[PDB]
């Protein structure tokens, strides 16, 4: 029983710790793509 | 009149298993610290760009 | 603010696991503890069964045989009982838990 | 952002934050799978030993 | 429990216990099928001798 | 009776140990396909 | 993840993990299906001896 | 056992590997529609 | 490490781990530098026009 203390991760724990993990990263790829969608409007003032 | 069987087994055993432990540790700490290491390298890099 | 209450977190979570850990020390002393309680009752008996008159020397010869095996298994639990190469029942100290 | 084309401030800054998220990830995903919370002696060896 | 999947206190205490009934019930089943109170001295050798 | 001793492993011991080792084969099973989830974030950032 | 898409280091560990499980599964279901502790000596060979 | 422990390929291994195979020809189409972008400023170039 | 529970192994890998971490607050702010300048190594002032 001890040893089941010191060892052996809680899942409820672990499993919501994945889940916002995961959120964090879509959120950090969409929000990459939204930055990468690197500035255009150079161009555009370039034709001007 | 000693024979030739191992002395105190469990002691010499207990001995092997706590260098091998003392190893792990000290390896977990560089692995730790190198990736404290690497965090701050990437973190510098992105500041000097 | 936030550093704080990162600092107060963690520290609180890992005073958390440490008095987990003195539960279990707690609870194997109170077996080995068990386990004597019953060794004295069972010589308690014996020894209300050794004292009447109507037992012959050996009779009382081999009551008494039995009660020094049940001594000596109350003195090697209490030598041999060990947490974490702790000996609880060995020493008169005291222990303390952050 | 307009006025710079060569270097993407935002760019580095969203990966940086990326792969700190990865670190967290990829521990909670191999801790699930294992079901131990001390694993690879990455933390606190007292508890590994 | 929800915690923890690899052990299970519970049952290891309710295995303690059962072996512990378990030892009586031997006891009482062989005490009835002899007929007699002291037999092969696992109690009061006195009352044997 | 001594051979009984030592052999005639414990139902109730490897009862336990294969449910518990069944459910450690379905959380593992479960997590596998999560991570199977394999980088697909890439093709988003694609078209960007 | 994020970066790499020829390896997956998550899955690789959940595999290995997986099989760790199932070697101690196909363990536990053969010593119940048998009814024996001591079986083909996979396992202590003087309890068999 | 022996035969099956030759044969048998890994549910999990080859499940794997046609998922990153799968992402590998995604990620390789999209980037050849890039390419195949082929250069058309030279037709901007031309009136000029 | 400060409960009283762990042994003298544990604090020695615990100490182990901390002089590691000491180590690596030493180097980064030893090793830290901008354009030649050791920001974190001198007790001075820069003056920015």
């Amino acid at each position: 029983e001890a040893q089941s203390r010191i060892q052996d991760a809680d899942y409820a724990t672990e499993v919501s710790n994945m889940s916002k993990a995961q959120i964090i990263q879509q959120a950090g790829n969409s929000v990459l793509a939204k930055a990468n969608q690197v500035p255009q409007q150079v161009l555009s003032l370039l034709q001007g | 009149s000693a024979g030739s069987a191992t002395t105190n087994p469990l002691a010499a055993l207990d001995d092997a298993i706590s260098s091998i432990d003392k190893f792990r540790s000290s390896l977990g700490a560089i692995q730790n610290r190198l990736d404290s290491a690497v965090t701050n390298l990437n973190n510098t890099t992105t500041n000097l760009s | 603010i936030a550093n704080r209450f990162t600092s107060n977190i963690k520290g609180l979570t890992q005073a958390a696991r440490n008095a987990n850990d003195g539960i279990s020390v707690a609870q194997t002393t109170e077996g080995a503890l068990s386990e004597i309680n019953n060794n004295l009752q069972r010589i308690r008996e014996l020894t209300v069964q050794a004292t009447t008159g109507t037992n012959s020397d050996s009779d009382l010869d081999s009551i008494q045989d039995e009660i020094k095996s049940r001594l000596d298994e109350i003195d090697r639990v209490s030598g041999q009982t060990q947490f974490n190469g702790v000996n609880v029942l060995a020493k008169d100290g005291s222990m303390k838990i952050q | 952002m307009a006025q710079v084309i060569n270097t993407n401030s935002l760019s580095l800054i969203t990966q940086n934050n990326i792969n700190k998220n990865q670190s967290a990830l990829s521990s909670s995903i191999e801790r699930l799978s294992s079901g131990l919370r001390i694993n690879s002696a990455k933390d606190d060896a007292a508890g590994q030993a």
